[PDB]
């Protein structure tokens, strides 16, 4: 075919891999790289302030009707809902594929059209361009020298970090956690304002005229224009101090100062932060916009901060928290690592079999080439460098050189023959011309189609919809691109190459074995068959994982505790648990966190926390320490009553959260037209998933566990006093309640300004019966004189999604296998727990994943076993051929298996790949497998077969077929499994998933030919008796 | 078996506290608003005894303070002479003493002050021009007669307010009235001197409530002798009040859902079990239940919610409930 | 089942600021508001001691000043007429010396004024048409009796009260009368004169306070010869002083409940110590301490360690002991 206008082209060929290599070595430098294929759903979120309002109240007319104009949106996969207190959380997903901002857009005018049918006091605020997984950089800002406080910090994040940073392009966010936002707290007295006959009102309102400025426009003065300021900030305590309340005919004034204290306080606190369990602290987290280089910024980053850390207030360290560039670094100082042990050891290992050094440098230049071809692709199709991609062209490079090989090795007895027959002292170069191309020619076809059919019978992989597709989807590519590179090379180079330019003790334990295989051809194949079921037995023991689970530096703690607790509590609790995790001597520092940071990412309940956990150097942990071991201890040395802890990597969990919701691996979710009857159902199966044989931690979130101290007003005892339901409400906001009534001008910053009572008099239920109330006609009274106060429980956190009220239990199992646990709790749950009327039961998690791969995975196998059965017709022509194969690649299916329970893997779509590009190589060893005895055929042998019968000639047509492929044989199935080997044994940053994907391949990779050596030549030769 | 263990390593990380239940009242305790003012039995208001003419009007106007003899003011009372004259002429024609004593008496019932009476005998001169002074310690809240002026009987000179035992009046919110009783215990203190420290000599509670506040009147008589108490200055009174015995627990010790309130008992053992209780009140960082435990045994007040949770999960609260 | 312990206090290691208990003074310096008025020392309500008609009212109404002498108005007065001719009878009849100083005593008990007496005894001839003068140097605030009239003794026919040692007093807030008791000197300034601003040293402390602004009232007299300070106007009355030496702490050191104020203390080891103290008063950012503290000792500046929506303050500092 081509191969004929290949040689012609001897001359700008060569420099067209010359080019093609330093052009190959530019691009490859430049490259971006990240840890992985960004794997997170395209989302947009709506954070919504209906302040006071109670959690009821704030679903049924801000959240509510949000989640109805949302879920009826062109390309919305599903919308998740949060009515926290005077929180509204609005998490709207899309579907596959749906641009980014195009649903943005989408959105926005949705919300426009919504922004009527809302509350007056309401805006709804647009969440970020980044999602959760965007949290990239952490840092904590610490001064042990004390010059500076909580309050102090927090500005400096606030007003200065923040901004330093936000400028970094690629970054969509950089959000505030933990800290104290100075607050100008005016504290009034009840009694003083009986004294002064002032009431509340009037104070409120007198503050809300005591702080802006006026322009009095401009005035002429020299022919220069003097423009007209008037000053009225507040700006200093005394300002507050003598804001005039009333003022007599006599000018004698009575200032603010004359019924409150102005003091200066902590605002309410969103959420805490604390590191080492020895410091509560402010810090920041940088988040990176959507599908931008995470490690492009992070290192923007770093040396944004050696800038500022001279311009930094004497005392004020920055201690890193969590730092996404190291995972980087040890993932792709890996994958390159791995591609120098295969490249090396194939070179190396073909250089053993290969007694030239010029002919193993053909099949050794079959690698830069096949490198730079893979990556000046994927810079135009827009691929960077991280481990999935770079898997790909480490799970490829074994079968690049068996391109350039497998031609060779034809090349090398194809030359032996004209030195047999001719001379040995006269050859020129014309004649050294014509015997690598004929060898070319005949091994030209079988090849190029064999790898046309490895890269095809592997597309069924790019249907992957979703995170997985996104996973190994550039795994795909870039198999597919130095494949495809290696192969074209080989019709265009590799040849003109190679034109430039103890196999005994092997033969001779094979074929006592094979002309014994001869033996009655058929039984041999019936007991391969039996073979096959013996290794068919294993399957029942390996367990189900969606994906091998990745291992990186650090992880995230999380603990899930009843819906009640109190800020003050849970902070508490929460330095409490980082002294006991900082007590493992595995960990380096320890930043927890509850409530949430200042970003519309982070929607966490202060009695829900989440602490980064960052591990000492893997070289520096205890002699026998694994990750899990680790953990282990932690599990067993953190632990406090009434709370269940959960353990999960920081990626993993961002990601877990992007496209279910669920912060633990198994999630069951329980939704509900009634929270009365899901919390029953909740509770239930909390109580039957916590004795499954391996379970830790079993906790599902309540829905109405929340209490209440309500003021009921009663209209007619307040009308009593001329009071409208407005008038005593003003008490139970701003007296009782810290309501913020405006906010200080203190140049780029702002700061929050409040009336309220001292604590005294709102202690307690008691107490806020006996609340000091002045009434319009200065009448003194208490509270419950106009209502009755009543302590209740109700609500917590009204949790949507599709507008119907669900609950989540977070189920924490890590001694047993993901598969195991979800359906020992199938058969607990739909057994022990009796369904009720409008509830719904459903697991969720990463369990829901597995059935959606599961679904594709199996519409996958037909498929690729149709392509497989038409790259065999095309190249044979031949019906029974094409079927011969077909039954040959379960063969080669069946020994993955057996390596996957010996190293004790288990089934996953990491594990499904390499079983699908295994049964692709595989298939490339029967073809060139039957050239070798097809083409025996051709000989004159047996040719005298189709015109007499002969027992003896048939049998060494096969022997000689037996003969012409024990050398390729030798070759491909050693590069294969020894380049292969490397990347299978578990230890390293993020071989965790390669070798899942590697061990189906090698265990195949053994029984493939090691088999397929006997059963295709023993039924070709019990195949061409039929039709004879 | 109600309760709930859970291993101590756990509790103390929890730096669990616990309380132990003991019996007694309950000390109510609450703060109200307060006017110093002037004593209403050191009231004197100064009316000319006769009618006559303003000589002279000494420096003294309305705000000033004024002791126990200061001068106000010298009036020319002319209605007393004939009586007078007709004294002093039986003096000269040596009258019976019966005769004289019954001129002094028709002096004394007309108006004509004792005092300048024993200085008509005392002089044998008759009495015209006099002064009029201060009859006790006090401020001047009225003052209506200057000089260039004719007095009369209706005219007030002086209107004088004591203020040494100074009142305090402090007003109580009319629902709350069952909160002052007689054994109260009473504390006042005053902004304008936080160097002061009052003493209260005796306390009433007003038989009525002052309609236009609606708040029961609560007056204090206080030692004010150095007089840092000037009559205007607000005043914080605090009060407290014992209950009928009861049993007492910490507040952070008590649970309340609205629909029943309980507490966590300590075991012997150490078996966390809870207990439901029925609050009767609470006040000042103390509850006081009317019944549901024993006093001696323990209660938990630090690290309550985790334990409660536990308890709570544990199903040992569905098992509190359901054996009783 | 791990037996590993720890600290379950709350801790703060990670830097905290502190300040130390100072003894000093307070520091004050205020602007009291005040106003110019009369001398209420120089009053004048300006009666007649018997009724009669107005004859003639000289050109005078309220607010016009007037100086000791200047006539008010002429009226006759038909109540001593009866007891003149007792008299200027006496005269024409030689009677005793002694029945005409009778005569003449009762006729100025009767109200008639001793000029108007005098102008008997020389003229011989009874008076019948009386002029009343302003008895003294002032402003009349008052002026009752015009042209057509009679007149009455209740009747004013003028309120003069004077200015010129006049008045200015001061609205000093009730809370810092246990400092003004023992002040030394302020400092007058009235806006209606740059000029006239000068150091009062001697004043008065009413023993009343206003109820409407709980405020004291200082009141000073001012030397006003050329009439410059008019009542009526307002002014200022400053004060920069500092209180005798007391336990100081930094005002957002203190603690305060609606009944409870403490401070949390950083003792030799560096441990947190919540004790409670008794406040007397703040000025200027720094309150000062009555006791609970010791001179020296070490205290956090700093109620941000208690979240403000709902750090119950007694459970929070419990929270840093044990
Ligand atoms: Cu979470």
């Amino acid at each position: 075919w081509i191969i004929r206008r290949s040689v012609a082209n001897r001359f700008l060929v060569l420099m067209g891999a010359l080019f093609l290599s330093i052009w190959g070595t530019w691009t490859i430098i430049n490259t971006p790289v990240d840890a992985l294929p960004d794997l997170s759903d395209v989302q947009v979120i709506i954070k919504t302030s209906y302040p006071g309002q109670a959690p009821q109240i704030v679903e049924n007319q801000v959240t509510y009707p949000l989640t109805t104009t949302m879920l009826s949106v062109p390309g919305a996969k599903t919308v998740r809902g949060f009515s926290q207190f005077g929180d509204s959380y609005v998490y709207v997903i899309f579907e596959d594929g749906t641009d980014p901002y195009w649903a943005r857009s989408r959105v926005l005018e949705y919300l426009n059209q919504v922004q009527g049918k809302l509350p007056a006091g309401v805006s709804a605020e647009l969440g970020p361009d980044a999602t959760g997984v965007g949290w990239i950089y952490e840092y904590a800002l610490v001064d042990r020298s004390g010059k500076h406080d909580l309050a102090d910090l927090r500005s400096l994040q606030d007003w200065f970090l923040k901004y330093e940073l936000k400028t970094i392009p690629d970054v969509a966010e950089v959000a505030s956690v933990g800290g104290v936002v100075k607050e100008y707290q005016v504290v009034i007295d009840p009694q003083r304002l009986a004294q002064y006959g002032i009431s509340l009102a009037e104070v409120k309102s007198a503050l809300d005229a005591s702080n802006q400025e006026a322009g009095g426009s401009s005035i002429e003065l020299a022919e220069a224009e003097y423009m007209v300021r008037a000053s009225g900030y507040l700006q200093t305590l005394d300002d507050f101090n003598h804001i005039v309340l009333k003022a007599s005919e006599n000018g004698v004034p009575v200032y603010l100062r004359d019924v409150a204290k102005v003091q200066i306080g902590p605002e309410m606190r969103r959420g805490i932060a604390e590191l080492n369990g020895e410091g509560e602290v402010a810090g920041g987290v940088v988040i990176l916009r959507s599908g931008k280089n995470a490690r492009e910024v992070i290192a923007a980053v770093k040396d944004k901060l050696e800038t500022l850390k001279s311009s930094l207030p004497e005392g004020v360290e920055i201690v890193t928290t969590y730092d996404r560039s190291q995972l980087i670094d040890r993932a792709i100082d890996n994958l390159s690592g791995k591609l120098l042990e295969e490249f090396i050891v194939v070179a190396v290992v073909c250089a053993l079999f290969l007694w030239h050094v010029r002919s193993a440098l053909v099949a050794i230049i079959s690698l830069p080439l096949g490198l730079c071809i893979a990556f000046i692709v994927m810079h135009f199709q827009g691929l960077n460098a991280n481990i999935m991609s770079l898997g790909g062209i480490a799970i490829a490079v074994g079968a690049m050189v068996d391109a350039a090989i497998v031609m060779i090795e034809n090349a090398h007895k194809r030359l032996e023959e004209w030195q047999h027959q001719h001379p040995d002292a006269t050859l020129d170069n014309k004649t050294r011309w014509q015997v690598i191309t004929d060898a070319s020619v005949e091994v030209g076809p079988a090849l190029f189609i064999s790898l046309l059919i490895i890269t095809l019978s592997f597309i069924p992989i790019f249907t992957l919809e979703g995170q997985e597709g996104r996973l190994f989807g550039p795994l795909a590519f870039t198999k597919t691109y130095a494949m495809a590179g290696a192969a074209l090379l080989a019709i265009v180079v590799i040849p003109i190459l190679m034109g430039y330019w103890l196999n005994r003790f092997l033969i001779r334990v094979y074929h006592p074995l094979l002309l014994k295989v001869l033996h009655w051809p058929k039984t041999t194949l019936l007991v391969a068959a039996l073979s096959v079921l013996t290794v068919l037995w294993p399957l029942n023991k390996v367990g189900g994982e969606f994906l091998p689970q990745i291992n990186e530096g650090d992880l995230l703690y999380m603990p899930s505790t009843l819906p009640g607790i109190s800020a003050a509590e849970a902070a508490s609790m929460l330095q409490k648990t980082d002294k006991l995790i900082m007590s493992v001597p595995e960990v380096a520092r320890v930043f927890g966190k509850t409530g949430k940071a200042e970003t519309a990412t982070d929607s966490a309940p202060l009695e829900m926390v989440e602490t980064t956990i960052q591990l000492k150097p893997q070289e520096q942990w205890r002699p026998g320490m694994t990750m899990d071991k680790i953990i282990e201890e932690l599990d067993n040395t953190v632990r406090l009553p009434g709370l269940a802890n959960l353990w999960v990597p920081p990626i993993r969990n961002r990601i877990d959260m992007l496209s279910t919701g669920i912060k633990s691996p198994i999630g069951i979710k329980v939704s509900g037209t009634v929270l009365a009857d899901i919390d029953a159902m909740a509770e239930q199966i909390e109580e039957v998933a916590r004795t499954v044989p391996g379970v830790a931690s079993a906790l599902a979130e309540r829905l109405e566990g929340g209490r209440y101290i309500n003021v009921e007003i009663n209209r007619e005892k307040a009308a009593r006093y001329g009071m409208t339901v407005a008038d005593v409400q003003l008490f139970v906001t701003s007296a009782v309640g810290g309501a913020m009534v405006g906010e200080t001008v203190e140049g780029i910053a702002r700061y929050p300004i409040n009336l309220r009572y001292p604590q005294s008099w709102r202690d307690s239920p008691q107490a806020l019966r006996q609340l000091p109330i002045l009434t319009p006609m200065k009448q003194q009274i208490t509270l419950a004189d106009v209502a009755d106060i009543k302590v209740s429980t109700g609500p917590s956190m009204l949790k949507t999604e599709n507008a119907r009220p669900t609950s989540w239990i977070y189920i924490d199992a890590r001694d047993r296998d993901m598969v195991s646990v979800v359906h020992d709790l199938q058969k607990a749950i739909a057994e022990k727990v009796q369904l009720k009327p409008g509830t719904s039961v459903a697991f969720s998690g990463q369990f829901e994943l597995l059935e959606r791969a599961n679904h594709k995975l199996k519409l996958m196998v037909p498929m690729t076993l149709m392509i497989i059965f038409v790259l065999l017709y095309l190249a044979f022509r031949r019906v029974g051929e094409a079927l011969l194969i077909i039954s040959s690649v379960p063969f080669a299916l069946v020994g993955g298996i057996w390596l996957l329970w010996w190293m004790g893997f288990h089934l996953s779509v990491a594990t499904g790949t390499g079983f699908i590009a295994l049964a692709g190589v595989a298939a490339e060893f029967g073809v060139v497998m039957l050239m070798y005895l097809r083409h025996a055929i051709e000989a004159v042998p047996s040719l005298n077969n189709p015109q007499t019968f002969s027992e003896q000639k048939l049998d060494e047509a096969l022997y000689h077929g037996a003969v012409l492929r024990v050398r390729p044989k030798a070759m491909t199935v050693a590069v294969i499994i020894a380049g292969l080997l490397p990347i299978l044994w578990g230890t390293g940053a993020g071989s965790e998933v390669m070798s899942r994907i590697a061990a189906p391949m090698i265990g195949g990779m053994i029984t493939a030919p090691l088999l397929s050596l006997f059963i295709i030549p023993a039924a070709y030769k019990l195949m061409w008796l039929h039709r004879h | 078996a109600s309760g709930v263990r859970i291993d101590p390593t756990q509790t103390q990380n929890l730096g669990v506290k616990t309380a132990t239940v003991t019996r007694g009242p309950l000390t109510f305790a609450q703060s109200f608003p307060a006017n110093v003012s002037y004593n209403e039995y050191q009231y004197a208001i100064v009316q000319a005894r006769a009618a006559g003419f303003i000589d002279k009007v000494y420096p003294l106007t309305v705000g000033d303070k004024v002791q126990k003899g200061t001068p106000l003011l010298d009036l020319t009372i002319p209605d007393w002479v004939e009586a007078q004259s007709e004294y002093l002429l039986l003096r000269e024609t040596g009258g019976t003493a019966t005769q004289t004593e019954g001129i002094l008496e028709r002096l004394r019932l007309a108006g004509m002050p004792e005092a300048d009476i024993r200085r008509l005998i005392a002089t044998q001169k008759i009495q015209t021009r006099f002064t009029l002074k201060a009859p006790i310690d006090g401020v001047i809240t009225a003052f209506d007669l200057r000089a260039g002026m004719n007095i009369a009987k209706d005219n007030v000179v002086a209107k004088i307010q004591g203020m040494d035992p100074v009142w305090v009046t402090a007003a109580i919110p009319e629902s709350i009235a069952w909160l002052v009783k007689d054994a109260s215990q009473f504390t006042l203190t005053v902004p304008a001197r936080p160097d002061k420290t009052l003493t209260i000599r005796k306390w009433t509670l007003l038989p009525g409530v002052d309609a236009a506040t609606r708040t029961l009147q609560l007056r204090l008589e206080v030692d004010n002798a150095d007089e840092a108490l000037k009559p205007g200055m607000n005043a914080w009174l605090q009060l407290n009040t014992a209950s009928e015995p009861m049993l007492l627990i910490p507040s952070q010790a008590l649970i309340d859902t609205g629909s029943e309130q309980r507490v966590i008992t300590v075991d012997a053992d150490g078996r966390f079990v809870p207990k439901r209780v029925a609050v009767f009140q609470a006040s000042q960082g103390v509850t006081a239940l009317r019944s549901g435990l024993a006093e001696g045994e323990k209660v938990v007040s630090s690290g309550l919610f985790l334990i409660d949770s536990e308890a709570n999960i544990s199903g040992a609260l569905e098992r509190m409930r359901s054996e009783s």
